């Protein structure tokens, strides 16, 4: 499924993700495109900081959802 | 203080 | 020297189950607050027990907060997630009403503008 990654300020990329993604294999995909080391990568989808160790589909993300990233 | 307002009744949201 | 809520008024919360939205009776606070990481949060805190209870880290375009015109004994208030289902209800707490619109403009300038 395709989602979208965004700073405040910063880039919109698409991923391709799954349900089963985890939020640090979501972080490798975004260092693959970005460059971005995951330990610099906050995201956040609905008002929540998304927690190492859970999945896409913990949290409700569906379809074309953009998760916004912030750096350090 | 002055007294603040009662709770709302329960109301039907869809 | 600390730094202190952009906005805040009092309100209790409402919980939404199948389609029905019931108060909960107690006591408590919205305010937004911007950390020094420049993120907005926007928090209900428990006036009796001061613990802060929700914090929900918004970026512009997330959400609207609006007046829910089906209720005519309170000044009911929802925060809506514009992308999916979740919201959360508010019930406004301060004894006059002449404030609130202008509580409601400023929480949504503050959500929703960078």
């Amino acid at each position: 499924m395709q989602i979208f990654v965004k700073t405040l300020t910063g880039k919109t990329i698409t991923l391709e993700v799954e349900p089963s993604d985890t939020i640090e294999n979501v972080k490798a995909k975004i260092q693959d495109k970005e460059g971005i080391p995951p330990d610099q990568q906050r995201l956040i989808f609905a008002g929540k900081q998304l927690e190492d160790g859970r999945t896409l589909s913990d949290y409700n993300i569906q379809k074309e959802s953009t998760l916004h990233l912030v750096l350090r | 203080g002055p007294q603040e307002p009662e709770p709302p009744e329960p109301f039907e949201y869809i | 020297p600390s730094n202190k809520y952009l906005v805040e008024f009092r309100a209790g919360k409402m919980s939404l189950k199948g389609t029905t939205v019931t108060p909960d009776k107690r006591k408590g606070l919205v305010y937004i607050q911007q950390t020094d990481d420049s993120l907005i949060h926007f928090c209900w805190k428990d006036r009796t027990s001061g613990n802060v209870e929700d914090d929900l880290i918004i970026f512009p375009d997330d959400c609207e907060f609006k007046r829910v015109p089906q209720c005519p004994s309170g000044r009911v208030y929802v925060l809506k997630f514009k992308a999916g289902s979740k919201r959360l209800f508010f019930w406004m707490q301060e004894p006059k009403t002449d404030q609130d619109e202008e509580h409601c403009r400023k929480v949504n300038e503050y959500l929703n503008n960078p």
